[PDB]
């Protein structure tokens, strides 16, 4: 049985720019068991109804997953634009697969702040779409930065640092963005 | 130390073209985005065009789209904006600018080149004019959509005095770049972001922006005056 569970009740998710992925082969699917998981913020497939999953059989099944603020859910689809969408975590376009985000203010906000959940900032190229670019190299706008980040010198990743009292568009998202590969390969991932 | 000089600028008639001009240093300009933006005759500030870091990519405002080619060549270390078709609606102060940070999706600008005046001949709304007492606290509305204010978190406000290019003073809603006293604040509710100024100096009386993000890879400006009571 494919292991959906172990993505969506993980105890801490990833931050969005080292974001995990599980591949998900040789096993039964029953998505059923994603609806037991809470009310969703999101629930948007792309390419496919989520009604008719259990038809469905795939190669492969990607789970990516990760944590962003409220506002930026909307960076997670094909097409986007912005910090998330470029930086972070880019789908491709033809896109085939389902985003499922929720508020997790519970699990990952803390009252004196919770620095562990990174973005990355900025980047010189976007990514290419399931990219993952886990560098910290520090970025010189001065025409000689060495382990200094300081005024002209400058870190690419910054902290949301989560805190209870934060509007919902600041709160932790549990995002997990489900990937239906189709190859000639046999079908590896069905119902039952 | 970072220089961006714009050149080109000259009376044109409509119908005409030019080639605006921009020569950077200080920085290296072979990882930014590089931005045109332009001061319109009574309509404040007005993005114009982006291009990335190796020219593969362009976009463009609607009200030049098909006009104006924006274009680089890092091995000069310039940045050109060929202009056609002109019309009374492009006569600006066209400004060269590049962003705080490199990526193409960059929103804050704190890079201005001091402008080169384009005259042709044969929008987030903001107050115009404001104003407060020494010690006082002003607020500057900046209210637009949700496909701009309401859509991203990165509204930034710029100040003006008379003679120089724009300076960041507020970058991704709520930051401030090195310098910048914390008697400027910045906020955003729905589609309306404001600047906030306390402990008012006089050396505030000057011109208020702000931009956002709009989406796709493009910037909206507005205008804002504020007269510190003397």
């Amino acid at each position: 049985l494919c292991p959906f569970d172990e993505v969506f009740n993980a105890t801490r998710f990833a931050s969005v720019y080292a974001w995990n992925r599980k591949r998900i082969s040789n096993c039964v699917a029953d998505y059923s068991v994603l609806y037991n998981f809470a009310p969703f913020f999101a629930f948007k497939c792309y390419g496919v109804s989520p009604t008719k999953l259990n038809d469905l059989c795939f190669t492969n099944v990607y789970a990516d997953s990760f944590v962003i603020r409220g506002n930026e859910v909307s960076q997670i689809a094909p097409g986007q634009t912005g910090n998330i969408a470029d930086y972070n975590y880019k789908l491709p376009d033809d896109f085939t697969g389902c985003v499922i985000a929720w508020n997790s203010n519970k699990l990952d906000s803390k009252v004196g702040g919770n620095y562990n959940y990174r973005y990355r900032l900025f980047r010189k190229s976007n990514l290419k779409p399931f990219e993952r670019d886990i560098s910290t190299e520090i970025y010189q706008a001065g025409n000689p930065c060495n382990g200094v980040a300081g005024v002209n010198c400058y870190f690419p990743l910054q902290s949301y640092g989560f805190r209870p009292t934060y509007g919902v568009g600041h709160q932790p998202y549990r995002v997990v963005v489900l990937s239906f590969e189709l190859l000639h390969a046999p079908a590896t991932v069905c119902g039952p | 130390e970072v220089q961006l000089v714009e050149s080109g600028g000259v009376v044109v008639q409509p119908g005409g073209s030019l080639r605006l001009s921009c020569a950077a240093s200080g920085f290296t300009f072979d990882d930014y985005a590089m931005h045109w933006v332009r001061q319109v005759p009574g309509k404040g500030l007005e993005w114009v065009s982006l291009i990335s870091w190796d020219g593969g990519s362009r976009d463009y405002a609607d009200s030049v789209k098909g006009r104006f080619t924006i274009s680089r060549d890092n091995s000069k270390n310039a940045l050109y904006l060929q202009m056609h078709s002109l019309r009374l609606e492009d006569t600006a102060l066209y400004y060269c600018v590049r962003p705080v940070y490199p990526g193409y999706s960059s929103s804050e600008f704190d890079s201005w080149g001091q402008g080169t005046m384009v005259t042709v001949s044969s929008v987030l709304t903001q107050p115009r004019s404001v104003s407060g007492s020494p010690g006082q606290s002003v607020t500057i509305s900046c209210t637009g959509t949700i496909s701009d204010v309401g859509a991203y978190n990165y509204v930034s406000w710029y100040q003006q005095h008379p003679g120089k290019a724009p300076k960041l003073i507020i970058y991704d809603v709520i930051e401030r770049p090195s310098g910048v006293p914390d008697r400027f604040s910045g906020s955003k509710s729905g589609n309306t972001a404001s600047l906030t100024i306390s402990g008012l100096q006089a050396e505030d009386e000057a011109d208020y922006h702000c931009c956002s993000y709009a989406g796709n890879y493009t910037w909206m400006f507005g205008g804002g005056t504020t007269l510190t009571v003397l």
